[PDB]
C-alpha cells in the first residue's frame, strides 16, 4: 500500500525544533520555506574552516532533520565577521560553507542540488559588532523549501 | 600491556597489515577504508589506528620508509597512476604532520603494475586496494 | 509425486523471493546503473537510437573433413538504426518482474527448501542473462560509433522535408516537419576508404 | 562524534562498480569534448543588441507564422522604420515565438537566429530601422 | 561453398543465448552452454579439448563461442591442467 | 591467530556480475575514448563561451536526470544570472543527467554543454548576466 | 505520408477523455490516463521516460499528450529525479 | 556430489602457520601470495648442498601444506651468505634450490611448474653479517600464489 507518512513524524519534527531552539540553533520556518541559522562558533574555531569533534552530533541530527522533507535544492551559505581581507573573509566562508555542505553532501541529502558559498559579513545581520568569531555575524545559514 | 607486541596485537584488531621481517618492516594499508572513496581524503573516523600507526612507527625513529600507493585494473593507467599518487602524497604528508622527518620519507602510488593478489575476483582486488611501508 | 510437489512448492516460493531481492538492488544500484548506461549519448542527431553491431573474430567453421571456412573478423550489424522517441534506460532489461504467490511431510519441508534454492538460482541465471542482453546491445551501439569512427559503417542519411502551415478551415498545422531517413547505417565495402587509428 | 557516511561503497563489488561509473562517465565526457563542436563567440554572426531606447523596451508575444509582418510591428512598436529587403520565399519562413517579458531586441535576436540563413536581422539604430535581408 | 560460420556465434559470442534454446546446466566451470538444435553452443574462455566443434570462434578479447556437437562430458584445458566437465540436459 | 585486511560486507552474486558487465564495458569505452580522440582532433575548448566570473564561481554539487531548462533556470536564479534562450525547443526534450560533487558552476555548464553536445548550446554574456539556451535548429 | 498527429491528442490535449475510452487509474502522480483502443492518452506536464509515444504533444503552456502503447508501469522524471507510476486497467 | 572442501581444511592450515612459527619457519600470507623463508641453516650443511636426516619430516610437512591449495606455478630461489666466490655462491645455491626441488617435486606437487634458483645472497635481507652459514642471509624461499 502506498504511503500515508513518507518514512516521517510531524511530532518527531516538532521535537526536533523545540530542543534545538532549547538549544538556540535557529530554526526559521517561514511561509513555505525553512531556514536554520546557525552561529559559526559552535561549529568552526576562530577563522579557521575546521569544525571540531562533538559538533558531528548535532550536524547529524540536522541532516536527520533534513531527511524530514522532501525538497529539491538547498542552498548554505555562511557569514563571517570581518577579520584581515576580503579576499579571505569569502574564502574562510565559502570554504566553511564548501567543508559543512561536503559533510552533508555525503551524509543523508534529499535535495537535488545543493548550492554553496558565503561572504565576509557582507551583509551582517547585526551591527553590534561584538568582535570576531564570537559575532553572530560569524554564522553559517541553510535555506530550503519544502517540496510539495 | 602496551608494548611493542601490544600494539602490534591490537593493531591487527584494527587489521593493518603488519609485517616484521628483517628489519624492513611493512604496511599494507585497505585504502578503502582508510579513505573517503576514490578521493585523497583520509577516513578520519579511522583515527586510533592510525595514532597507534604511529606510535609503533616511532620505534624505528631513523629508518626511512618507502610507501607505497595502489589499485585496482580499472579505468586509465594515468588516472591509476594520478589517484594512487593522490593517496601517496595524503600518507606521507600525513607522516610529515605526524612529525616525521621529510627527509625519511619516499613515496610512490602505483597504479597496480603489482598487485599482490588479482584483479579478476572482488575479494582478490579488496586485497589490491593497499598502501605499502617498507621501512628499514 | 509429494515429491514434486514438495519441490515445486519451493521452486516458485525462491524464485519470486530472489525476484523481489534482485529488484531492490537493482533498484538501490539505479544511479549507478544508469550511470553507466547513458543511451542518450549514444544516441544520434536526429535521436536515432544507433544500431548494434556486432564483432567476430577467427570465425572457423570446419564445413566438413574436406573444406574449412575461416574468417579472421566479422561484423554483424543488428537492429538497424531507427527513429526513437524516449532513449532505452535499462529498466526496460533488468526490472526482474515480482509476483507474490503463496498458493498451495519431511519431504515436504526439504524439497520445499531445495526448490527454494532452484528458484533462486534459476532466477540468477535469468538475471545473468538480462545483463547480457543489455551488454550486447550497448557494446552494440558502440561498435555502430566505432565504425562510423572508422569509416568502417555508413551514416543514417536522412531526408527532413518540411511543410509550411497545412491544413484546412478546421484543422491546421502551422508547420509540418516530416522526417524521413532515406539511407540507413551499413558496413561498407570498399576497406580502402577506411580509418585506421594508431594510438600512443 | 560523527557517523560514517550512509551510501558508501562499503562492500567490495560496490567499489568496483563505483569507480566502472566514474571511468564512463569521464570517458563519455571525453567523447562529448571530441565530438562537441562549437563555434567562437567572436565568429558567431548573431545580431547583436543594437542599444537603442526605442528598442529597449520589453514585450510579450505569442505567435508563430511568417517573420516579416511580426517584424513589422516590432518596428512599429519600437518607433523603428521598417524596411525589408530581398525576396520573400515562396515558402515563408515561419517563426514560433512565445514569451511573455522580454525585450524587443530579444526579439530581433532570436527571430534573426530562427531566421538562420535564409533570413537575417540588420538594425541601424541611427537610423532607427531594422531591415530584413534575406538569403 | 562452405558456410563462414554461425552467426548464431556472433551471439552467443556474448552472453546471449541463441533464439529458443534450454540452458544447459553446466556443473563444474565457467562456461555457458545452450542447446540450440542438438547443438549446444557454448561460450567460454576455456580450451575446449574433447569433443570439437562445428565452428568455432572467438572474441576480440579471446572468448570463444564453440558450436559444438552434443557432450555430456565436456573437456577443456585449463592450464595446462585438464578439466572434465559435466553438463545437464 | 591471522587475518587478512581487507573484510568488508558481504556482497552478493547481483552486483558482483554487474560489475564485471560493467568494468567489460568500461575499457571498451576506454579504448573507444582513444581512439576517436586520435580520429579526430579536439581543436578548442569551450571555456571561450563559458569564460568565469565573480558569484559564477559559486559551488555547487548536484545530481540531475530531467530536461535541461528547468536545470539552467535553476543555476542561473541561483547565479543571479537572468537566463534566456533561442530557438524553439525540439518535441523530444534535451534530457539530460548530471550526477557530481562540489565544482563550479562555470565546469558545471561545461558539462552540460558537453551532455547537450550537438542538441543544446549555452552562451554566457556575464558583462550582462546573461545564460543563453541556444537550441539545435533541426 | 505519415500522419501528423492525433487529433485526439487535440482532445486529451485538455482533460477530455477521448470518445469511447476507459479512465485508467493512475496511481501515484497527477497525471490521467485513458485506454482509447490498446492506446493511452496520457494527460500530464510531467517529462514521459520509459515507453515512448507514438504521438507526442504538448500544450501551449507544456501540458503533453502522449498517443502511448500500454503500459502498467509508467516513468517520468519529476524534478531530475524519476518517478515509477502504476496505473491499473 | 561436488566438492565443498577440496580434501582440505582451513583450520588444519592455521594449525600448521601456527606451529611453524612457533618453530620460526617464517610463513608470508600476503595478499594472495603466499611464501615461506626458511634459515638454511637448519637444513643444508655449511656450503654443503646437502642436507641431513630429521630435516625431512619438516620438508614433508611443508609440502603436507603446499598440498593444501590449488596453485600453479611454484619459485624457489635460495640465498647464501657470500663465502669464496660469486660463482660458487650461485652454484651452493643454485644447487641448493634444486635439490630440495628435486625433492618435493618427486614429493606431493601440486603446480604445473617449478621454477628454481638462487644468488649468493646478492639481495641481502640484512646486512648484519654474523657470519657465513649461520646468517639468515643463508636461506631459502619459496613463493605461490594459492591459484583461485
Amino acid at each position: 500500500l502506498p504511503c500515508r507518512v513518507d518514512g516521517a513524524c510531524d511530532a518527531t519534527i516538532i521535537k526536533m525544533m523545540t530542543d534545538l531552539n532549547k538549544k538556540g540553533i535557529k530554526v526559521a520556518s517561514v511561509g513555505q520555506n525553512y531556514l536554520i541559522s546557525i552561529p559559526a562558533s559552535a561549529l568552526f574555531a576562530d577563522q579557521s574552516p575546521r569544525l571540531n569533534w562533538a559538533s558531528y552530533s548535532l550536524l547529524n541530527e540536522i541532516a536527520a532533520f533534513l531527511k524530514q522533507f522532501r525538497k529539491i535544492a538547498i542552498t548554505v551559505t555562511s557569514y563571517s565577521s570581518k577579520y584581515v581581507s576580503v579576499k579571505r573573509e569569502r574564502a574562510l566562508t565559502l570554504a566553511r560553507s564548501r567543508v559543512v555542505s561536503e559533510y552533508l553532501w555525503s551524509q543523508g541529502v534529499d535535495s537535488r542540488i545543493i548550492f554553496t558559498q558565503g561572504l565576509g559579513s557582507d551583509k551582517p545581520i547585526t551591527s553590534y559588532t561584538l568582535g570576531g568569531d564570537r559575532s553572530p555575524n560569524a554564522r553559517v545559514e541553510i535555506t530550503f523549501r519544502r517540496a510539495v | 600491556r602496551d608494548s611493542k607486541r601490544k600494539i602490534i596485537r591490537d593493531l591487527q584488531k584494527q587489521d593493518i597489515q603488519y609485517v616484521e621481517y628483517g628489519d624492513t618492516r611493512t604496511l599494507i594499508i585497505p585504502t578503502d577504508k582508510y579513505f573517503m572513496f576514490s578521493s585523497p581524503r583520509l577516513n578520519e573516523i579511522c583515527y586510533p589506528g592510525l595514532n597507534n600507526v604511529i606510535r609503533l612507527l616511532n620505534f624505528y625513529p631513523q629508518s626511512t620508509i618507502y610507501v607505497a600507493g595502489f589499485t585496482d585494473n580499472v579505468g586509465s593507467r594515468s588516472h591509476k597512476r594520478k589517484l594512487s599518487q593522490a593517496q601517496a602524497e595524503t600518507m606521507m604528508t600525513f607522516l610529515w604532520a605526524n612529525g616525521i622527518a621529510a627527509k625519511r620519507l619516499k613515496a610512490e602510488g602505483y597504479g597496480d603494475k603489482n598487485a599482490i593478489s588479482d584483479n579478476a575476483i572482488i575479494h582478490g582486488s579488496a586485497q589490491n586496494r593497499r598502501i605499502e611501508i617498507q621501512w628499514f | 509425486a509429494l515429491k514434486e510437489t514438495a519441490l515445486s512448492v519451493g521452486a516458485q516460493a525462491g524464485l519470486a523471493w530472489r525476484a523481489k531481492i534482485i529488484d531492490e538492488q537493482l533498484n538501490k544500484q539505479a544511479r549507478n546503473l544508469d550511470a553507466i548506461y547513458d543511451f542518450n549519448s549514444l544516441v544520434l542527431e536526429h535521436n536515432i537510437l544507433p544500431p548494434v553491431l556486432l564483432e567476430g573474430r577467427n570465425t572457423l567453421n570446419l564445413a566438413d573433413a574436406q573444406s574449412i571456412r575461416i574468417s579472421d573478423r566479422t561484423y554483424k550489424v543488428a537492429k538497424q538504426a531507427h527513429f526513437i522517441t524516449t532513449p532505452p534506460t535499462w529498466r526496460q532489461y533488468l526490472w526482474m518482474d515480482y509476483v507474490k504467490p503463496e498458493a498451495p511431510k519431511e519431504i515436504w519441508c526439504i524439497y520445499t527448501e531445495r526448490g527454494w534454492k532452484n528458484g533462486i538460482d534459476q532466477a540468477n541465471t535469468i538475471l545473468e542473462e538480462n545483463i547480457a542482453r543489455i551488454k550486447e546491445d550497448f557494446g552494440g551501439m558502440i561498435l555502430y560509433r566505432k565504425l562510423l569512427a572508422m569509416n568502417m559503417v555508413s551514416p543514417p542519411y536522412v531526408s527532413h522535408t518540411d511543410l509550411g502551415v497545412t491544413g484546412d478551415g478546421s484543422e491546421i498545422h502551422i508547420d509540418d516537419r516530416v522526417l524521413r531517413i532515406t539511407a540507413l547505417p551499413e558496413l561498407n565495402v570498399n576497406s580502402a576508404e577506411w580509418r585506421a587509428a594508431v594510438a600512443k | 562524534f560523527k557517523k560514517p557516511p550512509i551510501n558508501n561503497p562499503s562492500d567490495d563489488a560496490t567499489i568496483k562498480l563505483a569507480e566502472a561509473a566514474v571511468s564512463v562517465s569521464d570517458s563519455m565526457l571525453e567523447m562529448a569534448k571530441v565530438e562537441k563542436v562549437i563555434t567562437p563567440p567572436s565568429k558567431d554572426n548573431t545580431l547583436t543588441i543594437p542599444n537603442a531606447y526605442n528598442l529597449q523596451a520589453r514585450a510579450s508575444v505569442d505567435w508563430s507564422g511568417p517573420i516579416e509582418e511580426l517584424t513589422a510591428r516590432i518596428a512599429k512598436a519600437a518607433h523603428f522604420r521598417f524596411r525589408v529587403l530581398g525576396k520573400s520565399p515562396s515558402v515563408p519562413v515561419l517563426i514560433s515565438i512565445s514569451t511573455k517579458d522580454e525585450s524587443l531586441a530579444e526579439i530581433l535576436r532570436d527571430i534573426d537566429y530562427q531566421a538562420g540563413k535564409k533570413a537575417s536581422i540588420h538594425v541601424y539604430p541611427n537610423s532607427q530601422v531594422v531591415e530584413l535581408r534575406y538569403a | 561453398i562452405p558456410p563462414s560460420a554461425n552467426d548464431l556465434l556472433l551471439h552467443v559470442l556474448e552472453g546471449v543465448p541463441p533464439p529458443g534454446s534450454r540452458r544447459l546446466v553446466v556443473s563444474g566451470g565457467d562456461a555457458r552452454a545452450w542447446l540450440s538444435n542438438e547443438k549446444m553452443y557454448v561460450r567460454t574462455n576455456l580450451t575446449i579439448l574433447s569433443p570439437g566443434w562445428l565452428a568455432s570462434m572467438t572474441s576480440a578479447d579471446g572468448t570463444h563461442a564453440y558450436e559444438m556437437q552434443k557432450s555430456p562430458v565436456l573437456l577443456v584445458s585449463w592450464h595446462g591442467k585438464v578439466m572434465q566437465l559435466k553438463v545437464e540436459g
